[PDB]
Order: C-alpha cells, then structure tokens, then sequence
C-alpha cells in the first residue's frame, strides 16, 4: 500500500527515533532532581520578592505623581 | 634582564634582544658591526641590500677564507660576504625595537643604533658520520643579540614605498585568536 | 573463546547470535565481532546496551 | 571606537533617573 | 559585502563601548554589581512615561509593563539579536570573521536595536497609542521618544557590563526571569483590592484566601469562591504553576551527552550536550505568528468575499465584544479547528476538536523546531564545524564521521524537543498556569545558570 | 602607456651559446625572463605555459634557435603585490623568421 | 614478522603501551620531579632485542 | 545504601549471590558509560561498585 | 564522461596566469 506506507512508515519511524532518543537521554535522578528543586524555589523567591517589594514601594509614590 | 651597557638617557632609548637564535654567531657578529652607529632608516635600508647582494658586510675578524668582492671596497676592506639570515634576523630585531620606540612615544625617525652586541649561545648538538665507523660533532652556533636605540638630532622620514604597504593579514594568527576568543 | 563469548552475549543481553569472529589487537586486547540473528537488529540492541 | 567605564554607566543612568524625577515633580508642582 | 561592512564601519568607529576588568573580579563583588543592576531596571519599569495624555487611562498608567518606560520591553534589543543570528544563519550577511570585526558585528547589532527603538517609538506615536501629535504637540512626542530611546541604550549597556565579567550572567535574562517571577508572586500576594458588589476583594490570591477564610462565616463557601473565580486569579491557577514548575524542572535535565576530546591533548575528556529543548522557545513564537496572522487574514478575506465557499469553509468569523477589545472568534471551518478550547467543559463536550487542535499544536511546534535548526545554523554540519574549529573531535572517529554521529540525535531532538515544548504549553494553558511554559521554561533555565555559578563560587564563598 | 603590447623575436641561439646540454633549455627560460625585464622594466615576469612548451619542444639541449614572443605589460590586480605592473610572455608560432621586426600590437 | 607467536605478540603489545608521554597532571603533583617519560623508545633508533 | 560488610554477615548464601549479581550488572553498565561519555559521577562510581563487589565476595568466602 | 573534458579543463587552468591572486575557487558556480 503505497499511499498508506508512504506516510505511515515515516511517522511510525519517527516514534522509533523519539523513543530511542529518550532512552539515550541522561535523565535527572531523584537526588539530582531534589537538588535543583530546592535551588529553583529559593532563587525564585529571591527575584520575585525583590521585584514584589519594588512594585509595592512605588505604589504610594505613583499616587503622589498621579 | 640586564644589558651589557646602559642607555645614557633611558627616557630616549628603546631596547630589543633575542636569545638562542639559530643564526651563525660569526656571520652575525660581523653583520652587527656594520650597522653599529647607523641611523635606523639607513640601517634598515642597508640590511635589505645585503639580502639583495647590493651591499656587502665586511668580514674583519672572522675572515678566514672569506672571498673578495668589489663592494667590500666601500668599507676599506677586501673581504666581504652577504649573510642573508644574519641580515634578516637583525631586520626582525630592528622592527621589534622600532615598535618598542612607538610604545614609548619616541620619534622613530631619529633613532640611531647606539649599542649592539652579539653573544654566543649554548651550542646545539647533532652528529656527522665519518669514515671507519667514526662519529663527530655537527654543532650549531646560535647567538644572543641585544641592541639599544637612541634619539639623535638627525631626522629621516620613512620611505614612501614602505609606508604605503598593506598591513599584511595572517590567517594562522586569526585562527589562534578565534580559538582563544 | 568463541563459544564462551557467544553464550555470554546471549545471557547478558538476551539476544541470539549467528556467529562470532575474533582477533587479538596489537595492544593485547581481544576484539569480538558478534553477528546477531536476522530476527535481531544490532542498531536496536545497541540502544538497549547504551552504545548508541 | 569610544570606550566607557562601568561606574559612568551607573552615574549617568542615575542622573537620568534623577532627571526623570524632575520631569514628574517639576512638571506637576509648577502646574498644580 | 563591501557595501555592508564599509557602511557599518564608520558608525561603529564612533560608537561607545565598556572597558574590560583587567584581573578577575571576586564573586561577592560580582553579586554587588548584579544587585545594583537589577534594582535599576526594576525602577525603570515602575516609572510611568511622562507626557502620555490622551489614549492608550491615568489609572492604567498608575497601575501597569504597559505605559511604563519599558513599554517596548526588551523586544527591540531582543529583536536585533534574533535578526542578527537570523541573517548570519540565513547567509544574508557575510560574516566578518575577525574578533574585532566580530565585535564590530556586535556593534551593528547594538545599532539595529537603537534603530528599532526609534522606529518603534516613532510608530507608536504615529498610531496614537499615547494620543495624537496634533493634540500633544511634537515636543511631548519628542520627550516620549527620548525616554524610550535612552532606556534602550541604558538597558543595552547594562546587560553587557554583567556579560563582561563585572556581574553575573546576562541582565536581559535576569530581567525577563524576574518579571515572570514578580508576575506569579504579585498574583500570589498582591494587597490590591477590587470592589465586587460584595465589597473590596484582594487581588493577591493567597491574601484573598485568609481574607475570605476569616470573613465568610461558611468556610464551605470560601472553599470555592477564592479558588474558582473567573474575573480574578485563583489559588488553583497558582497550584498548576507549581505542578508545571516541577515538570519543567524534571525535563530541564534531559540531554544527550556525546563524548568529545581535544584533538591536540591526551585525556581532557569533555561532553557536548544536546539539550532536549534544542530550539528553546523559538518554535512556539513562530507557532504563535502563524496562528495570530492567519486569523487576521481569514477575518479580512471573509468580509470582502463572504459569499465564497473557498473562504467560508476556510473560516467563519465573529467579533466577540467581551468587554475588552473585540475578540475574534472562529465561528467554524478550518480556523476553528486551528483554535484552542477555552474551558474544561468545552474540551470534553467536543473531544474530536480537542484532539485536532492538540495534534496540530504539537505538529506545528515540531515542524517549526525542525525547520528552525537549518535556518539558525544549528544542524549537524554547523555543530561539526564549530567543534572542528575548536579542535574538538570524537574519540575513534574522523572529522567527517562526527556529522553522522550528531545526526542521530540533533534532528530527532529538534522534532521531539519542539513537540514537547508545544505539549507542555498546552497542558500549562489547560491548567491556566501563570505564564505558560514559555515563561516557566525561561525562568527555570535562567535561575539554573545563576544557581550553577553560585555553586562553583560556593566552594569558598 | 603602461599597458602596452609588442612582438619580438628572441635569438635564443646567441643567448644559450656554450651552455651545457643539461642546462640549455632551462637557461633559455632564464634568458627569456631576463629579456622581458629589460624591454619592459617589470620584475614580475610571467611566462605562458605554451611558451614553456615551445622552448622544450625539442628537448633539453636542441633548443630552437629563434623564437617569436609577445610581451604584454598589464596592471597587477593584486593590490597586495609590491609590483603594480607585470609582463606576460606568450608564444607566437611563425613559419619563417625572415624580415620580422619589433612590432607594436594594438589591442 | 606476520608469523608471530602469542608470547611475542603479547610482549610487543606491552612495549607498545609503555611508549607514551606522561600525563600532564603528573606535573602538578606535590613532590613531583619527573619532567617527561625518559623511557621512550623508537622502533628505528633502538631495537627491542627480541 | 552503601554496602558494608557488617550488614552482610547474617544473610543466606543465595541472598548474597543475588546481591553480587546486581553489582556485577551495575559495573558492566558503568563500563559502557565509561566509553559513551558518562558524567564524572558515573566514572567515580566504578571504584565504589568494584569494592562493593569485593566486599560481597569477601563475606561469601 | 567525455575524455575531451580533460583537455578543456586543462586549458582553462592555464588561463589562471593572467588572474593570479583572484583565481576562482570553483568554476561550477551553480550550485
Ligand atoms: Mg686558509
Ligand atoms: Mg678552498
Ligand atoms: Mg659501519
Ligand atoms: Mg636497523
């Protein structure tokens, strides 16, 4: 079946490549996964809060200006 | 680093030196004595003639077996030769010295070769094979060179055909810079 | 030997082997050219092993 | 090419930041 | 070539540049440069522009990046950056391969960013996004240009200083990450309040909980109101963002580690990483463009040719005036099939359409990722040339056989990498997580670099 | 008139007289290159490979006595090169050498 | 020769592996004195004798 | 989860043979990793797994 | 492949004498 396999085979093989690439991928391990998780949270808290305060502080100053 | 002599006015002098250079010591000592006291533009012009065999280096001390030529009469001497590697090596040292003068903001057109000294460097060992299963030394005779340039009141601007030349680009220098970058 | 290599390959990776060719390298190591049965894909098996 | 120092950025930007204030403060307190 | 470098040459010869740090700077000093840098930028955002008079709204100019000194954001400087490596990748511009020319090449990039800013600031003044010039006068228009323009130069100049070793990493990435972060934090703890007929209601999702968990007598009622608003953010939205954050973190570590070594020196083994998100957030941006302007064309086309089945089948359109701007809605046809579902109930009530859009979104993201690599010069051949230029090689391989080894993963990482990028965005939006994958991926990746930098210097810091 | 072309007959017989067999043809090329510099004053002299083939057409020792050449002084497109001009020496096949003068060629 | 005994082909293999330069991190070792592999051999300059 | 000889003293023979086999499978994977570009962590694990193999065989003998 | 191309390509190379310093890297410019 030309027109079937002419599009089925590539898509079917595309899954083959995708599965194969996932097996070869170095996946993060639970201890590595945990190390970053706590890292990102702290880093997230830093930047957001620093920005959160600055946005707050100019609120009254914005009121004075407008 | 210490030089054999000291500049009289260090604020008006530039230095250059090189060590373990693989150019014959004897040819180079003679070549340097020729340009001692020369103005840099004259000195640079002279060494290019030696390469083209239009001016000779008189061999005054190390003259054993050296042939005679009509250009040695310019020096009140019968024996002269045209050591090409000695001239080329000194043209590189002069070029380095001239750049040192620029780095110090000196008038390069007033520089004179005030001091220049050629020293024997440690000798490099090879061997030659002789009759009857004998081996003999085959020694290179490298030299150390050091030159001090000083400003004088005579000015020689650089040749027109020399200042108009392109700043040659070296592909191999570009490669290494890119790799470092 | 070849029989040992063939049996080790099958047990370790649960594949079938057609034949084994062997040479001893100039550095002293022994290299084994293991060919798999036609119903096996060495390219797929390599991904299982981690080679590719 | 023109070169610049790091602090000159901070100083020049700060003066600009100060200059922005004058726009809001003077532009209003003269017209309020 | 000649009329490209020679044109640029004189302009950069005059343009400014920051000096290097001669000897390596200490880490705690780097932080202090970074700390000052982020503070300055934040101030510029909170500052509303001076002179915006007619239309875009004083309240909006008080509250909101809209209307600030950062109206254009970093898009102008970013736009040049993508434009630059696009043309270099596209072969449109001959690469001036020398370090100083390459610095000059970067100089042209800075010029383009400044050019775009004036071009964008001038355009927005013409379009009237701050009012008509005949009303504001040119002098007010000129002030608008200067404020936006100078900000770009300062923002442009600040980022480089951090890049040049005075600080940490890149200021643009720091700012973009922080804005994403402040956006989620703001929605999490904003004390601002909105007057529902029932009274003022806090924007801060976490604030609203206790504010509503204390006020309402029936805590069963507050168990829903704060978490399932539609005109206000919900703690469920914060909940998904947390879940999406964990997912993105897990998939950040995916990569194929290829062993490479220096061709000149023994040992010294290093790894070349092929990140799963090979093409970054570019594929979705390209995916957004085709979605956005396909609607624009299909809307205009049907208006003048509504009688054609060639256009009606392509899409039936409607102008949905739901308060804000009239939101274009694909009534039916292809465009509706190429549009997202808006609610959970809609998704399950029309499963077939959900499948189609989900599938299309993935297919689009994968394709744009695959095609992007060839355009961007990140394919196997390009990567091999980078390694060859850097004197790196695979152990046991020839220079020509490196390309084959990279082709095992690069084309597949592109398609599978793009597909995952789109897929993650769909789930994030289906969960209404704040900022979707694009923001979360950037923020998660960016904090990792600074995290990694800190760890190295944590050795003694 | 930097870009000029003339046609010459080079009496190779008197140029290589007395030269050893294994050096006869090589010295014809050296004398052709020396001749071109004299007539045009350009150290950058380029000898066409067809003229090289004509000088060697009879071997290393039995070199042709006379040879009709053409010299064209052209501008060196290589700005890097220290020589603005250069001479190109091409070959002119002739049936006879009798009464052949030095002739200006107009292009 | 091509005709080789296992014992000879194994002796030659060990002589092949010892013919390499020292690792460059050996230089930074605390009490290091070695500057280079002084036991390098060349197939042409000096012969294995077996 | 490191292997210490004290933990292994009272176990049955077949239980230690199973534990041995898991380590041997682990080492073989690491040796594949050693040539496919495994991280420095996997390379450092080789010596840890090798001495764990020795510990089990020691307690069995 | 025609053997006459050896001659035609050989003669073309000889013409590089007049274009020293600017010789074409590839005469099959397309592609
Ligand atoms: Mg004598
Ligand atoms: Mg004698
Ligand atoms: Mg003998
Ligand atoms: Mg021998």
């Amino acid at each position: 079946m030309d027109q079937v396999m002419q599009f089925v085979e590539p898509s079917r093989q595309f899954v083959k490549d995708s599965i194969r690439l996932v097996k070869r991928c170095t996946k993060p391990d639970r201890k590595e996964f945990q190390k970053i998780a706590m890292a990102t949270a702290i880093g997230f808290a830093i930047m957001g809060f620093i920005g959160f305060f600055v946005k707050l502080i100019h609120i009254p100053i914005n009121n004075i200006i407008v | 680093v210490r030089y054999s002599l000291d500049p009289e006015n260090p604020t008006k002098s530039c230095k250059s030196r090189g060590s373990n250079l693989r150019v014959h010591f004897k040819n180079t000592r003679e070549t340097a004595q020729a340009i001692k006291g020369m103005h840099i533009r004259k000195a640079t012009k002279y060494l290019k003639d030696v390469t083209l065999k239009k001016q000779c280096v008189p061999f005054r001390r190390y003259n054993g077996g050296v042939g005679r030529c009509a250009q040695a009469k310019q020096w009140g001497w019968t024996q002269g030769r045209w050591p090409k590697k000695s001239a080329e090596f000194l043209l590189h040292m002069l070029k380095n010295a001239e750049s040192n003068a620029e780095l110090k903001g000196l008038d390069v057109d007033s520089l004179v070769i005030e001091h220049i000294q050629v020293n024997k460097a440690p000798k490099m060992r090879r061997r030659t094979y002789r009759a009857h299963g004998r081996i003999n030394p085959y020694m290179s005779s490298p030299c150390h060179i050091e030159m001090i340039l000083t400003e004088k009141e005579q000015i020689v601007p650089k040749p027109e055909e020399e200042v108009a030349q392109k700043k040659k680009i070296s592909q191999k220098k570009l490669k290494k810079q890119k790799l470092m970058a | 030997n070849k029989h040992q290599i063939k049996q080790a390959v099958k047990k370790l990776y649960d594949i079938d082997v057609a034949k084994v060719n062997t040479l001893i390298r100039p550095d002293g190591e022994k290299k084994a050219y293991v060919r798999l049965a036609p119903d096996y894909d060495a390219l797929d098996v390599a991904n299982k092993i981690g080679i590719i | 090419g023109l070169k610049v120092g790091p602090v000159p950025v901070l100083v020049m930007s700060l003066l600009f930041i100060a200059s922005v204030f004058m726009l809001h403060i003077w532009g209003k307190y003269t017209r309020s | 070539a000649i009329k490209f470098l020679e044109v640029i040459k004189p302009f950069c010869v005059i343009l400014p540049e920051i000096q290097k740090p001669e000897r390596k700077i200490q880490f705690k000093e780097k932080v202090l440069w970074t700390a000052i840098t982020l503070f300055i930028f934040l101030v510029c955002c909170q500052i509303p522009l001076f002179g915006i008079m007619s239309s875009d709204f004083y309240w909006m100019r008080v509250i909101l990046n809209r209307g600030t000194l950062m109206e254009l954001g970093i898009s102008p400087i970013v736009t040049s950056g993508l434009i630059m490596q696009l043309l270099a990748g596209a072969k449109i511009i001959e690469v001036g391969d020398t370090p100083k020319d390459r610095a000059l090449f970067n100089g042209a990039q800075k010029l383009f960013g400044m050019i775009i800013t004036i071009g964008q600031s001038i355009v927005y003044v013409m379009t009237g996004m701050y009012g008509d010039p005949s009303e504001m006068g040119a002098g007010i228009c000129l002030l608008i240009t200067i404020q936006l323009f100078v900000a770009g130069l300062i923002v442009l100049l600040l980022d480089e200083l951090l890049q040049k070793g005075y600080g940490l990493g890149s200021g643009i990435s720091l700012f973009i990450a922080t804005n994403i972060c402040e956006t989620i934090v703001w929605k999490a703890f904003s004390p601002t309040t909105v007057n529902t007929g029932r009274g003022m209601e806090f924007e801060g999702a976490i604030i609203a909980l206790f504010h509503l968990l204390a006020t309402r007598t029936d805590k069963v009622r507050a168990l829903r109101e704060a978490f399932y608003r539609q005109n206000l953010p919900n703690l469920m939205n914060l909940i998904a963002t947390i879940f999406v954050f964990a997912v993105v973190i897990y998939f950040q570590g995916f990569r194929v580690d290829l062993p490479i070594k220096s061709a000149r020196y023994r040992g010294q083994y290093n790894t070349y990483p092929i990140k799963l998100f090979y093409t970054s957030n570019i594929p979705i941006i390209l995916q957004s463009a085709l979605v956005s302007n396909l609607y624009v064309i299909s809307q205009m086309l049907s208006a003048r040719f509504s009688g054609n089945l060639l256009v009606s089948l392509l899409g039936t359109w409607s102008d949905t005036s739901s308060g804000g701007p009239a939101r274009a809605y694909p009534v039916g046809g292809l465009c509706h099939y190429l549009s997202p579902p808006e609610s959970f109930g809609s998704v399950l009530e029309d499963p077939v359409h959900a499948v189609v859009y989900i599938v299309f979104m993935l297919g689009s993201c994968a394709f744009f990722s695959k095609t992007w690599i060839e355009v961007s010069g990140s394919s196997a051949k390009d990567v091999a040339k980078q390694l060859k230029e850097q004197q790196m090689v695979m152990r046991g391989h020839r220079e020509t056989s490196m390309v084959h080894e990279l082709n095992r993963y690069i084309p597949t990482a592109a398609a599978f990498g793009g597909l995952c990028i789109g897929a993650l965005s769909v789930l994030a939006d289906f969960l209404g997580a704040i900022g979707s994958g694009t923001g979360i991926l950037l923020a998660v990746t960016i904090i990792y670099q600074y995290f990694e930098i800190f760890v190295k210097e944590q050795s003694e810091v | 008139n930097e870009v000029v072309t003339r046609e010459y007959t080079i009496n190779i017989h008197k140029r290589i007289h007395g030269v050893g067999f294994k050096k006869r043809a090589p010295r014809a090329l050296k004398e052709i290159r020396k001749f071109a510099m004299k007539e045009m004053g350009t150290p950058d002299v380029r000898i066409d490979t067809r003229l090289n083939k004509a000088v060697w057409a009879k071997g290393i020792r039995n070199v042709p006595y006379r040879i009709r050449v053409r010299l064209s002084r052209k501008r060196n497109e290589d700005e890097d090169s220290p020589n603005k001009l250069y001479t190109l020496v091409t070959y002119v096949p002739v049936t006879t050498f009798k009464n052949l003068q030095t002739v200006n060629v107009d292009e | 020769s091509s005709h080789k005994t296992f014992r000879i082909k194994r002796f030659l293999a060990k002589k092949q592996k010892q013919n390499r330069p020292i690792p460059q991190w050996i230089w930074m070792k605390t009490g290091n004195k070695i500057r280079y592999n002084s036991k390098r051999r060349h197939w042409r300059r000096t012969k294995l004798g077996l | 989860a490191k292997i210490k000889a004290r933990d292994l003293r009272g176990k049955k023979k077949e239980e230690l043979l199973k534990q041995l086999d898991d380590l041997k499978v682990e080492l073989s994977q690491l040796r594949v990793a050693k040539v496919t570009g495994g991280a420095a962590s996997k390379l450092s694990k080789i010596r840890v797994v090798r001495k764990s193999i020795a510990r089990v065989l020691t307690v069995i003998n | 492949v025609a053997k006459q191309r050896i001659r035609m390509a050989n003669e073309k190379h000889s013409k590089n004498i007049t274009q020293r310093g600017n010789v074409a890297k590839t005469s099959r410019n397309a592609p």
